[PDB]
């Protein structure tokens, strides 16, 4: 109520500012300072404000604000820039509903409250958060995943290497893009789908180059299919260029593809503890997935005693032969 | 000093940008120097409008001083307007002719002042003594169309003639004519050729700018083809440089007949009509780089050949 | 999810346009179908995107969303009065199949100061898309074709908003110049018997520094005694019967001036029914066979996102 | 190195 | 190829 | 006459040849310039052609790869090539007759459809494969694909012949 008298009204609002909780919003102090901007205009005492207002309760106002870079006060520790100024200058005139996401600092804020927990205004932000990561990893909800389908697919068709004017910096934010999946995909233990479906589009479109590191680890993480799917879809079009590359496309091959026989067998390892559902022998299952498992390492173990004849016995190759086998 | 012609100089600063505003004001040579160095060219242009129309006043501009104005500006900024062609023809009977400039100044303005009562008549002389003629047309009541001119480019000796395109098209039977009397002519002919480009319509025209002279791992099995298909086009083009044509209208009412179908339009006794445009710059060296491309044959069409030849670019053709 | 598995197989195949396409139909406007509303939707530009289908879309929703994008809109031309409003009209009848949902219409119209003027026109639709409507769950609303009518700075602003709201994005849709000659093929195998305009077509040479633009014009009375000689087998329109309809106006070109214009690329083709351009400008000029075009584009916009 | 050109060109022959 |  | 065979006369002493056979001479002297780059241990010799029957020389050696880099934005690299593979031999299709298709990275302004080539492979038992020429990097991985194809087409490798080739680059789609 200080705020009648015009020349105290910087003096009066840096008190306001720092006196200001939940129940100090109120809606009828929305009203005023409303006023107060259509009679005297923008003053960037009233405008930082009605900020920590939209900071606090959004719901009250129905002005919408800018968000626009402003030190709002006096800020960025000028305490002797003060105190040469003090002496004579400017004195003479249970709960069921949802908890917010931007109120998640750490890790045990998480941890107190996971059975309510909302959905984000987009699906680009659950790769930028480690905390969001952890949500995915435990909710089988089916339009929360469809929707990250539709996001992904839509950002590696737009965004990719050979729909551009050949830009080296934004090839190296898409390699920086493609260090985001591979470690997210390893966090949750399974492949994405919007990952699978485009590398259905793009091993005929790829030579064998152009960060092939990060091309050779998106096979790598691919969740377990049938075997009659995966041949004229991926092992059509690799072996296409696994026996006309270079002999470090050949072993970053196998390197894959020992990787692809973990996360394959680390799944169908542990499928027959969590089905107790069929009441049917699984020895159908299992001898269905039996022959899809043999003829893929009878594949590679083709494509390893016939690109031993290609370079005609050597040993660089032959170290990762026998690591393939190990697995 | 009238309100309506003063709108027509402070149109033509706004028309012009700063960087070429000192060379078409000491090619206008009105003002004296010492005033042109008095207003701050450097300051914003709308003050550059408010200099500018206190040295207008105190020199008493007329109408003809400020459509003189209007020719530099459209001297060195000849990309705004087309040029369509004139072709005046010599009479029988005929030897040499008598050509005078005090004699064409005053029946070219007895020409028009008779025929509307408000037509505006400008004359500049430029070098190698070429007229630069502005036409402003009024009908019957308004004082003439000041926004919309119509200029005719005529170099005191030749019977070709370069007029834009005027947007009234009622008056372009009278524009004609009236050079034909004042030049000592009996025949116009409207030949068809336009270009934006005035410096290369008078270069495909005159024909006086298009000449200037005085491992074996990598090889080809085509000896026979490589050097037959550039071949042609050093005898009818060549490395030399040409003039810009950038459109050409083919009128084609030409008919299908091939050895490969014997089915397709066999029956046909019907014209199968067709509009050919070319929208491109460059045309004339645009289309010899298919013949080393391997996308055309080294057997070039005559049609896309004789334009600097035939002196037209708008053609009518007939087959079978 | 089965139904969805399905449909990556025939886009991870090669296959995915039948070579024995049908003649379409005479679309004949009912009265459900309002007269004055098809009218204001001709003679315009139109830029085409693509988009996911959306969520939680309720259809009495929409006086809450016409507050929210009234007061987002103002605020992002202040953050670089207006009297300004936008409009959420839904239409009716439109539909050819039952299970599509409805098409609805975004306009932004300004107020009187002194009909408003319409400055951005924004249009949701789904003609003919039943392939993807069993790939999404019955919470979703599946509308993947947008045209937009206006400046492309007032597109993203408003395409911002569909981002942040309804968790979907926007992309430039691209028709490629394969297509073109099936869609002029098509415009060709129409029936009319009234005021036409000339079949134009477009070509740009590639092998060049520069840009080589051929304007090509034919006569519909000519196109026309020209398709039925080529088209023995009616009722379909086949692979062979388009590829020899190419062919021969490739061949008609080939004795006049020795171009082979199959090297080009084909960029506009411009009809009596319509007019098209690969990056997505249309202008559609007729009522009668407009959504034998529209479930056209929605033929290749679902085939942008799968 | 002349003998692998004659086991290279014996084994290409 | 004439021209009229 | 005017026929091609793979095998009339000799090839020579570590020596062998492509016929780079298209419609484009820009595009295609880039890639016969970049696989005198990648090193090798035989001489490589790259004859250029515009399109088949060829005319009658008498100092050409033995073929042992012809490439038909088609363009996908173009028709008439399409026609040139229906046209090339009709004065073939059947004894070129076990293995020495590779594709290119050329201009699959823009899939904006393209002009062929990808399931012709396909299905123009699959008629004619050909290898099928995509790059753009377009950029020097993705050009380098096609000058070095071009070689190790060359090697084996030649016959510079020990147990590896020319029908091993067509044996290892199938494609069927699955039975299922």
């Amino acid at each position: 109520a200080s705020l009648q008298d015009d020349a105290l009204c910087p003096y009066v609002c840096h008190l306001l500012y720092l006196l200001t909780k939940k129940e100090n919003v109120k809606p009828f102090r929305v009203r005023k300072l409303l006023d107060l901007q259509a009679k005297m205009g923008m003053q960037p005492h009233l405008q930082a404000l009605l900020s920590l207002y939209k900071f606090f309760a959004p719901a009250l106002i129905s002005v919408s604000l800018p968000v626009r870079k402003k030190i709002y006060f006096k800020n960025s520790e000028n305490l002797w820039k003060t105190a040469l100024l003090a002496v004579k200058q400017r004195n003479r005139g249970n709960r069921s509903g949802s908890f917010p996401l931007e109120q998640l600092q750490s890790f045990p804020q998480l941890l107190q409250n996971i059975h309510c927990l909302e959905l984000p205004s987009q699906m680009g932000s659950v790769l930028n958060n480690s905390l969001l990561l952890h949500y995915i990893n435990c909710v089988r909800d089916e339009p929360v995943l469809l929707r990250f389908y539709y996001w992904l697919s839509q950002t590696l068709q737009e965004e990719c290497i050979w729909y551009k004017v050949n830009n080296y910096e934004h090839g190296k934010e898409f390699t920086n893009f493609l260090d985001t999946i591979i470690r997210a995909e390893c966090f949750l233990q399974e492949g994405f789908y919007s990952c699978e479906a485009f590398l259905y589009k793009s091993l005929p479109l790829w030579d064998g180059l152009c960060c092939r590191s990060q091309f050779l680890q998106l096979v790598s993480w691919i969740p377990f299919s049938s075997f009659s799917e995966v041949k004229p879809l991926l092992f059509d079009h690799l072996a296409q260029l696994f026996f006309t590359s270079t002999i470090y496309f050949k072993c970053s091959v196998l390197q894959s593809l020992k990787e692809l026989l973990q996360n394959w067998l680390l799944w169908l390892s542990m499928d027959i503890h969590m089905k107790p559902v069929t009441n049917s022998p699984l020895e159908t299952t299992l001898g269905g997935s039996m022959n899809s498992v043999s003829k893929l390492i009878h594949y590679v173990g083709w494509l390893s005693t016939t690109a031993m004849r290609l370079e005609s016995n050597n040993t660089f190759l032959l170290h990762f032969i026998l690591d393939f086998y190990e697995k | 000093m009238d309100e309506t012609v003063a709108e027509f100089i402070k149109r033509t600063i706004l028309k012009i940008p700063m960087n070429e505003l000192t060379t078409i004001l000491k090619a206008w040579d009105f003002l004296s120097e010492n005033q042109l160095q008095t207003v701050n060219f450097r300051q914003r242009k709308e003050s550059v409008v408010q200099h500018l129309i206190h040295l207008c006043e105190e020199k008493r501009a007329s109408i003809s001083d400020a459509a003189l104005l209007d020719i530099i500006y459209m001297q060195f900024h000849q990309h705004q307007k087309v040029w369509e062609v004139f072709q005046m023809s010599k009479g029988p009977g005929e030897d040499v002719d008598l050509f005078d400039m005090k004699q064409f100044k005053n029946s070219f303005k007895k020409i028009l002042q008779r025929a509307l009562k408000n037509v505006t008549v400008s004359f500049r002389e430029t070098e190698e003594n070429a007229v630069w003629i502005r036409i402003a047309w009024g009908t019957q009541y308004t004082k003439p169309n000041q926004y919309k001119p119509t200029y005719v480019v005529y170099y005191s000796q030749t019977p070709y003639a370069f007029t834009s395109s005027s947007m009234l098209r009622r008056n372009t039977p009278l524009l004609g004519q009236a050079l034909t009397i004042a030049s000592k002519h009996h025949q116009i002919v409207k030949m068809d050729l336009r270009s934006r480009y005035l410096d290369s319509l008078k270069a495909i025209v005159f024909k006086q700018y298009n000449q200037t002279f005085e491992d074996s791992r990598i090889i080809h099995e085509n000896i026979v083809e490589k050097e037959r298909v550039q071949r042609i086009t050093q005898e009818t083009f060549g490395d030399y440089p040409q003039p810009q044509l950038e459109f050409a209208q083919y009128k084609l009412e030409t008919k299908f007949k091939s050895g490969l179908n014997g089915s397709i339009l066999a029956e046909r006794e019907e014209p199968l009509r067709c509009l050919i445009k070319f929208s491109s710059p460059h045309l004339l060296e645009a289309l010899k780089s298919l013949a080393p491309a391997g996308i055309a044959d080294a057997p070039l069409s005559p049609l896309l050949t004789c334009i600097p030849n035939k002196r037209m670019n708008y053609f009518k053709i007939r087959d079978k | 999810l089965q139904k969805r598995l399905e449909s990556v197989r025939k886009q991870s195949s090669f296959i995915l346009t039948p070579p024995r396409r049908k003649i379409p139909q005479c679309s004949q406007l009912q009265e459900d179908v309002d007269p004055q509303k098809v009218a204001f939707l001709l003679h315009k530009q139109w830029t085409l995107y693509s988009l996911t289908p959306l969520y939680k879309f309720s259809y009495s929703n929409l006086k809450e969303y016409s507050r929210l994008l009234n007061a987002f809109i103002v605020a992002e031309k202040q953050k670089g009065d207006f009297n300004i409003k936008v409009i959420f009209s839904t239409l009716l009848g439109m539909k050819g199949t039952q299970r599509d949902p409805e098409a609805f219409l975004v306009q932004i119209v300004s107020k009187s100061q002194l009909e408003g003027k319409v400055l951005w026109t924004g249009w949701f639709c789904c003609v003919f898309g039943d392939s993807l409507l069993e790939t999404v769950s019955e919470d979703f609303t599946c509308l993947p074709l947008f045209l937009a009518n206006g400046a492309e700075s007032n597109t993203a602003i408003i395409g911002t908003w569909f981002q942040k709201t309804f968790d979907c994005y926007f992309s430039p849709l691209a028709i490629n110049a394969f297509n073109l000659s099936w869609m002029a093929a098509m415009w060709t195998a129409c029936k009319m018997d009234h005021y036409v305009a000339t079949t134009e077509f477009l070509w740009s040479v590639p092998c060049s520094p520069q840009s080589l633009d051929i304007s090509f014009a034919i006569h519909p009375e000519d196109a026309k005694a020209l398709w039925d000689s080529v088209h023995k087998t009616p009722g379909e329109v086949t692979q062979e019967e388009v590829d020899l309809f190419m062919d021969c106006l490739y061949s008609h070109f080939h004795r006049h001036f020795k171009i082979h214009l199959s090297a080009t690329r084909l960029v506009r083709v411009s009809t009596s029914v319509a007019s098209a351009h690969t990056d997505g400008k249309i202008k559609i000029l007729c009522h009668k066979y407009l959504i034998g075009v529209l479930a056209y584009l929605t033929e290749l916009a679902i085939f942008q996102i799968e | 190195d002349r003998m692998t050109l004659l086991l290279r060109l014996r084994a290409q022959t | 190829f004439i021209i009229d | 006459m005017s026929v091609l065979r793979p095998l009339d006369k000799l090839p020579g002493l570590n020596t062998a040849t492509i016929l780079l056979v298209g419609t484009e001479d820009a595009l295609l002297q880039q890639l016969a310039d970049s696989m005198l780059k990648e090193d090798c241990a035989s001489e490589l010799k790259v004859h250029l052609a515009k399109s088949l029957p060829l005319p009658s020389s008498v100092n050409r050696p033995r073929i042992d790869l012809i490439v038909f880099v088609v363009n996908l934005h173009s028709k008439y690299s399409l026609q040139n090539t229906e046209e090339s593979l009709r004065h073939v031999d059947a004894s070129f299709f076990l293995g020495k007759v590779c594709f290119l298709a050329t201009g699959a990275g823009r899939e904006s302004h393209c002009s062929i459809h990808r399931h012709t080539v396909v299905k123009l492979a699959h008629t004619y038992q050909s290898p099928l494969l995509y790059c753009d020429l377009e950029v020097e990097g993705f050009r380098a991985t096609m000058a070095q694909r071009l070689v190790r194809v060359l090697q084996i087409c030649a016959g510079h490798v020990p147990g590896v012949s020319a029908l091993n080739l067509l044996s290892l680059l199938r494609s069927s789609e699955g039975p299922s």
